RNA sequence: AGGA
């Protein structure tokens, strides 16, 4: 029945928890809040594969 | 014939269906309780484990051992160990059972209530025999072993009652009904449209006269006539589950009469 | 947490078996405890002086009427509240056998078997009568509910004269942690110890009577009439068309916005208001269609647990789901789920759960209810820490 | 054990809420109550 | 707890002769309060029961699957075919007296889970004991015999 | 761990009597018997049988708390009639009734073929 | 220690408003035109239909605890088929020479409207209610 | 994990009836509802005992010492 | 805040709570084990002298 | 009719095949 | 599932047909037609959230495919197959659920959070966690004595091995007011 | 890492 997907480290069964992140290389436009000189921003979180 | 009357409807090794009439509900119920709780039986109570190479734990097995029904016919001539005079136990107060099993076979080896052996001297009384009702004659399946799986243990079956542990329960379910037509108005039927259609009739509806709508409510009416069914587990025969129940309750009331007398 | 002076009260020890602290149920509320696995702390004084502080200032009976809200902070709950209604109806009569037991059960009982309300044919006592054995003399109470007269046709309100119930069914309003309450009057008139005795005395007779009468609740109590279900479906059906009509009216530029509101803001206000008016009518249909024998209605009537909305949601219609006040929004471009067409302002697209819990929710209805559900859990988890700091 | 091998963590506009986009990908009910509510997703 | 966020601890334990019984000699293993149900609107718990009661009698795995064509009215028809009253209620009798309960009890099987949290692992009491070294104040936690 | 012994349910304690009769102060010719290591089986049975006695004016019983197998039985009788006697009589009549029940079941069983 | 009111009434209406075992009755005195009656009756014990002739009596007697049997030999002050015991709670002055008394028999209420029984009906816990036919 | 001796609810021996039940299904081919009933398991408390059992013991036996 | 306004304290106990319809409002059911642990310092006075000698 | 439309119960035979191949920790492994 | 207008014989219908179902179940009895078999045949596709934006899904196939040309009251109120645009169909809606929720019987009949609670408690329920329990040395382990498979089950449990390794017992339950305990 |  034991499915696997875990590691045995110095005896203990360790699970690597999936860590959520925002996708890279993505064009996103956001309205910048009423007290700001900048009204709107275009962002790109560019990083190499 | 005298006071409260019985009329047996169906009898067997395991079950007694009957009608009890000219009795108070209090008395039928008191007897109902007594049968479940206070009739003495013999059951495995101490288990010394010599070797256990099984997949089951010592105490898991020990527990199952207590639940194995034992012949308690002559339980009346066995003393309650607590009342007995020996340092722990003896033949006067206990039945010694031995269970030795081993996986000789390549196939799974089964350990049954039949595999029990009496090592104590019985004094020729009917007691401690594992109850086998099983068709193939094996009784309860205690354990399973593969190969070098050995089971060696000794049992001390002692006299007891269900109040102390439900293992000394001489009866299984006790069926109990009165007034199948709600003539006494002892229940208020939950319904959506009609309580007559929604609530099924019982067997006992036949054994009693239907109320006939065009009649006033019998407030005068009290509850007598009780359709019961005592199911034995095998420790004691069904008749005795009833008889002993009557006797135990009698002896119980007797104690009160005597207690007043000592005072 | 200990957000009250009543979250820490002084009690009498009773040494008992089994590993749990045992508490009287009426003292549950001040602590805010329940038995779903709660744990409580016990502190033992060491000085004769220290004990005097506990017994004389912070003991449970003294804590009955709280200054927090100038009303009693303890009352009759659950079984005892549920049973107290059942026991005090005009229909409820008790035979001698049980009356004598119920009487013996009151520890401070005068030893005087009261005269039955009905002497021949058959001596029968009423619930009202034998409950009054717990009500001490000199206790005068009067309450007029809607439609109550001195002849109380509906067995409405309350009239207790010399600690004897004259008329009305006893429930939340009477024997609960209420302002004019039987508890509030007793404390103020008889004392804190006399009232604390009354607490037990009610729950000994009531619980005993309820033990023997019994009370249950099942799926049968959630189902409403075959024709009342037809009537509920058609109530939603007509309300759905009332929406479609406003939808087509706004699509044809004929809609005229309320001053200081978008044309859309105005539209949604109507749609939401229609679907909510609908969820209620559908509910109010069932709460009427469920007989006095409905175990749920019975719990609602006593004030022990449940309210209209619970019946409505279980029996009739769950209703419109909301997130941030607005209906379920277009998380996907111009739609709520990929199972829908674009620019769908319909009840079904924006989170209206047409179905009852009894009937079951559709995959969409389920997910939208889930979104709406998760919102509650977020604030519940947030509020918990935010609220704590305010207290501090 | 099964549900621990399908767990998701979200560290740090309105993350805790159940989004339309979570349909078919993340469980609408399996989430802790408390500081982790809606931040710890289950696949 | 059941599989419906319907958690609780034990209050008391009763033997069979105190427990309320069906005319059929059946007694509950567990007694839960009516009060849980209305405020919680955990309808599926009631259906779990009705469906499981049919399943136990019929000897067929009860399909309590989510989006299906199963109805309480359907399950009710099957239970009525088995002799019990359609909505699961059963006339029960008081265990102490033997007298019928005026109320019929919603009685049938329900899958209940034994949870990690047990009283004897929780219970703790101290009355003087180990002290910190720095603060010379009582130590932390039940294990350490803390205050 | 805090669980009592199972035999405490039925086995009398150290210097503990089955019956303990205390007189009822509140009412004349009334008494209170506390039955130790006893329960509903015998409580409700005695209560019900005393109800059948005409000279018994009051009869009730209570198991004050379930953790303990004991019950208080209150008996009030007409002046001159002793409540202890009332208990003795209803006690006796119960046995006499059971004697008939046993005899009648034994005759009915001895008539069966199974 | 004696009777307090005697008359015979005719039931106009019988009412069980969600009440399985009890009904509120509406009657009027065949003798006095001024006299009317409202009363809750255990209809399971003694049932009542409209247009029944019922002798309704009051009486302050026939205190302390209550004794059940021996009544075989005891003089049962009932020549009536249904008897109740309750308390007077309100004394309504319904104008002129007219008066109305309210009786509660453990929840089972009663309102009697008349005139003459001024030197009769009192604010007493002692108030029996006897009914025949 | 290994057949329960005696049904929790009523306490009727259920220990003997396992192999017999498993056989009324393989060899006799019968449906679960009839098999139980043949074995005299009337009340649903008794029926659920066998009908819902998961004889894990067999899996445990598959390991060596 | 942690060592002065608050403190870990002796003569304190804690367990799971459960309700009782047979307890009085102002009472608290204490497990035997918890009573057997927690202690009250009673000064030997002529009133208590004999009781205390037996408890001892 | 080896090319007839699929029913409601049929989707389960597909779900069976999904876990038959992918298992339950498909994600962690791959 | 993929839905194609591409059906000479009538309407817009699901690529997968009753023949593939039998072809899969032929392999199910063998324990040569895998999940990969449907994937490479192009009857089923993998749709991430971004792609999902441009598609249109049917919940049920049969119920949401051929249009109209009486109705049971006890069943829930459902919508329709109005669209002729359906690019895809939902395998089974109950698949939106994760491991824990999938053990909840009739979750479509519970208030939203009552389900969120069971998907937290089942993780603290005792049962058989693995059959090798007796052979492993773990700091703390709880095994239920006599586990039972649930009487009421989810079609989803099959793949979760729940009926093989349970977390509880089927208790005979009364919902009653008894001693008030 | 969990419990109210
Ligand atoms: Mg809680
Ligand atoms: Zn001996
Ligand atoms: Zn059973």
């Amino acid at each position: 029945f034991d499915m696997g997907g875990y590691f045995i480290i110095n005896g203990s069964e360790k699970v690597l928890i999936a860590q959520e992140r925002s996708a890279g290389n993505i064009v996103q436009v956001f309205k910048k809040a009423a007290p700001s000189p900048i009204s709107h921003v275009a962002e790109i979180r560019s990083a190499l594969e | 014939e005298e006071g409260p009357q019985v009329k047996i409807r169906e009898a067997s090794k395991d079950n007694v269906d009957f009608i009890l009439s000219n009795v108070d509900l209090a008395m039928a119920n008191s007897l109902r309780r007594v049968m479940i709780a206070e009739i003495p039986t013999l059951a495995i109570d101490s288990v010394e484990v010599e070797t256990n190479t099984t997949v089951l734990a010592d105490e898991f097995i020990a527990h199952r051992l207590g639940l194995i029904p034992l012949q308690s016919m002559d339980i009346e001539q066995l003393e309650y160990s607590r009342d007995c005079f020996c340092e722990d136990h003896c033949d006067k107060c206990s039945v010694v059972l031995t269970l030795q099993a081993f996986g000789e076979s390549e196939s799974t080896t089964n350990v049954y209530s039949k595999d029990l052996v009496i090592v104590s001297n019985l004094m020729g009384r009917n007691i401690g025999h594992p109850i086998i009702q099983d068709k193939e004659g094996n009784g309860v399946l205690i354990c399973k072993l593969r190969k070098g799986q050995e089971l060696k243990l000794t049992c001390v079956a002692k006299k007891g009652i269900a109040k102390e542990h439900a293992k000394w329960g001489p009866a299984a379910a006790i069926e109990f009904e009165y007034d199948p037509w709600n003539k006494l108005k002892h229940t208020d039927y939950w319904y959506e449209q009609d309580s007559a259609k929604e609530w099924p009739q019982s067997k006992n509806c036949e054994y009693e006269d239907p109320p006939n709508e065009g009649d006033p409510f019998d407030y005068k009416a009290q509850a007598d006539t009780f359709y019961m069914n005592v199911e034995s587990v095998g420790s004691i025969p069904v008749d005795q589950v009833v008889v002993r129940g009557i006797d135990t309750l009698q002896k119980k009331v007797a104690s009160i009469l005597l207690a007043l007398t000592q005072m | 947490p200990s957000l009250h002076k009543m979250s820490m009260m002084a009690h009498r020890v009773k040494v008992i078996p089994y590993s749990t602290f045992r508490l009287n149920l009426s003292v549950t509320s001040p602590y805010n405890a329940d038995f779903d696995g709660d744990e409580m702390n016990l502190h033992v004084p060491q000085s004769e002086e220290t004990r005097a502080e506990l017994s004389q200032l912070c003991a449970v009976p003294l804590q009955i009427v709280s200054p927090q809200s100038n009303k009693p902070c303890m009352g009759i709950v659950q079984d005892t509240l549920c049973g107290i209604r059942k026991l005090t109806l005009r229909d409820t009569f008790i035979e001698l056998d049980q009356v004598l037991n119920m009487l013996y059960w009151v520890p401070d009982w005068d030893g005087v078997i009261p005269t039955p309300a009905i002497i021949k044919p058959k001596p029968l006592w009423s619930g009202k009568q034998i409950l009054s054995v717990a009500i001490p003399n000199g206790i005068h109470l009067q309450r007029f509910d809607e439609g109550t007269t001195l002849l109380s046709p509906k067995d409405n309100g309350m009239l207790i004269i010399d600690g004897q119930i004259i008329f009305g069914v006893v429930e939340k309003k009477t024997v609960g942690s209420s302002n004019g309450g039987l508890i509030h009057v007793v404390t103020r008139e008889k004392g804190p110890q006399v009232c604390a005795k009354l607490f037990g005395n009610i729950q000994k007779v009531v619980n005993f009577w309820l033990l023997h009468n019994g009370f249950s609740t099942g799926i049968g109590d959630t189902i409403a009439d075959g024709p009342t279900m037809r009537e509920i479906t058609e109530t939603i059906a007509e309300a759905k068309k009332k929406v479609l009509d406003v939808t087509k009216e706004a699509q044809a530029n004929l809609l005229t916005a309320k001053h200081g509101m978008t044309l859309r803001e105005s539209f949604e206000d109507n749609v939401v208001r229609f679907l909510n008016e609908a969820r209620d009518k559908a509910g109010r249909l069932a709460e009427v269609n469920l007989k006095d024998l409905n175990n749920v209605k019975q719990m609602v009537m006593a004030g022990s647990k449940g309210s209209f909305i619970n019946i409505a949601q279980m029996s009739a219609c769950v209703g419109q789901q909301s997130v941030e006040g607005k209906r379920i929004a277009f998380g996907f471009v111009d739609r709520t789920l990929p199972h829908f067409s674009k620019d769908d302002y319909s009840p079904e697209s924006k989170g209206f759960v047409e179905n009852s819990y009894l009937r079951g929710l559709t995959p969409q209805e389920f997910f939208f209810h889930a979104m709406g559900g998760r919102e509650g859990l977020i604030d519940t988890a947030v509020k918990t820490a935010e609220t704590g700091y305010i207290q501090r | 054990t099964l549900s621990h091998l399908r767990r998701t963590n979200t560290p740090i506009a309105k993350p805790r809420q159940l989004h339309n986009t979570h349909w078919g990908l993340v469980c609408p009910a399996e989430t802790p109550e408390g500081q982790a509510c809606g931040l710890v997703k289950n696949l | 707890a059941s599989r419906h966020g319907q958690k609780g601890t034990i209050g008391i334990t009763y033997r069979r002769e105190d427990m309320p019984f069906t005319a059929e000699g059946i007694v509950p293993d567990l007694i839960i309060n009516p009060h849980a149900i209305p405020s919680r609107m955990t309808v599926a718990h009631l259906i779990e029961c009705l469906l499981s009661k049919v399943a136990a009698l019929s000897g067929n795995e009860g399909d309590a699957s989510p989006f299906t064509d199963i109805t309480v009215e359907g399950i009710s028809k099957l239970l009525r075919e088995h002799g019990y009253q359609s909505r699961g209620f059963e006339v029960m009798y008081n265990g102490h007296t033997g007298k019928k309960l005026m109320a019929q009890i919603f009685f049938g099987p329900t899958y209940y889970q034994r949870l990690r949290h047990m009283v004897d692992d929780k219970i703790h009491a101290r009355a003087r004991g180990p002290m910190q070294v720095l603060t010379r104040q009582p130590v932390e936690g039940r294990s350490r015999d803390g205050g | 761990m805090n669980a009592p012994d199972r035999f405490e349910l039925f086995l009398l304690g150290e210097g503990e009597s089955k019956l303990k009769i205390d007189p009822d102060t509140k009412a004349p010719n009334a008494v209170v018997i506390t039955f130790e290591k006893e329960d509903h089986t015998l409580g409700n049975l005695i209560r019900a049988e005393l109800l059948n006695d005409r000279k018994v004016l009051f009869a009730a019983y209570k198991v004050e708390h379930p953790f303990f197998a004991r019950f208080k039985l209150r008996i009030q009788t007409t002046e001159g009639y002793d409540p202890k006697d009332a208990l003795k009589n209803a006690c006796n009549s119960i046995i006499n009734k059971l004697g008939a029940l046993k005899t009648n079941f034994e005759t009915e069983w001895n008539l069966q073929t199974l | 220690s004696n009777t307090l009111f005697d008359d015979i009434f005719q039931v106009s209406e019988v009412d069980p408003g969600r009440y399985n075992k009890v009904c509120r009755i509406e009657a009027a005195s065949t003798t006095q035109d001024q006299c009317k009656l409202t009363l809750d009756i255990n209809v399971e014990l003694f049932p009542v239909a409209a247009q029944d002739s019922l002798t309704v009596t009051i009486a302050s007697s026939l205190t302390r605890s209550w004794r059940p049997p021996q009544a075989g030999d005891r003089s049962l002050a009932d020549d009536y088929d249904y008897v109740m015991y309750g308390t007077a709670y309100k004394f309504e002055e319904v104008s002129k020479d007219l008066i109305a008394v309210y009786y509660s028999f453990g929840g089972l209420l009663m309102r009697l409207e008349g005139n003459y029984r001024n030197l009769n009906n009192l604010k007493q816990e002692n108030a029996y209610l006897l009914i025949r036919r | 994990m290994i057949v329960p001796v005696r049904c929790f609810s009523c306490g009727k021996v259920v220990g003997d009836k396992w192999e017999s039940y498993l056989n009324l299904l393989q060899e006799d081919e019968l449906d679960e509802g009839t098999a139980l009933s043949r074995l005299g398991l009337k009340r649903y408390c008794c029926r659920r005992m066998i009908l819902t059992h998961v004889d894990l013991i067999e899996k445990f036996l598959r390991y060596n010492p | 805040r942690g060592n002065l306004m608050g403190k870990r304290v002796d003569f304190s106990a804690r367990t799971v709570i459960s309700g009782d319809p047979n307890l009085e409002l102002d009472q608290v059911g204490v497990p035997k084990s918890i009573a057997k642990t927690l202690t009250y310092p009673e000064v030997v006075t002529p009133y208590n002298i004999d009781r205390l000698t037996q408890l001892v | 009719d080896e090319s007839a439309p699929i029913t409601a119960e049929d989707s389960w035979a597909v779900i069976s095949a999904f876990f038959r191949e992918k298992g339950l920790v498909s994600q962690q492994l791959d | 599932f993929i839905v194609e207008d591409d059906e000479s014989l009538g309407h817009k219908e699901l690529k997968v047909r009753k023949g593939h179902i039998a072809k899969l179940m032929a392999t199910e009895y063998q324990d040569e037609y895998t999940w990969s078999s449907l994937l490479n045949e192009g009857l089923v596709e993998y749709i991430d959230a971004e792609e999902e934006e441009s598609i249109l899904i049917a919940m049920q196939p049969e119920d949401l495919e051929p249009a109209e040309a009486d109705v049971d009251p006890a069943k829930r109120i459902r919508v329709s197959h109005h669209a002729t645009t359906f690019t895809h169909c939902e395998i089974h809606p109950s698949m939106i659920l994760g491991v824990a929720a999938s053990i909840i019987p009739f979750p479509d009949h519970n208030q939203s959070p009552r389900n969120t609670y069971q998907s937290a408690m089942g993780k603290q329920a005792m049962g058989v966690f693995l059959t090798n329990y007796n052979v492993r040395m773990d700091t703390m382990a709880n095994i239920l004595y006599y586990p039972q498979k649930p009487l009421g089950t989810t079609r989803a449990m099959e793949y979760l091995k729940f009926r093989e390794l349970p977390a509880g017992q089927n208790a005979i339950v009364a919902i009653a007011c008894y001693s008030g305990y």
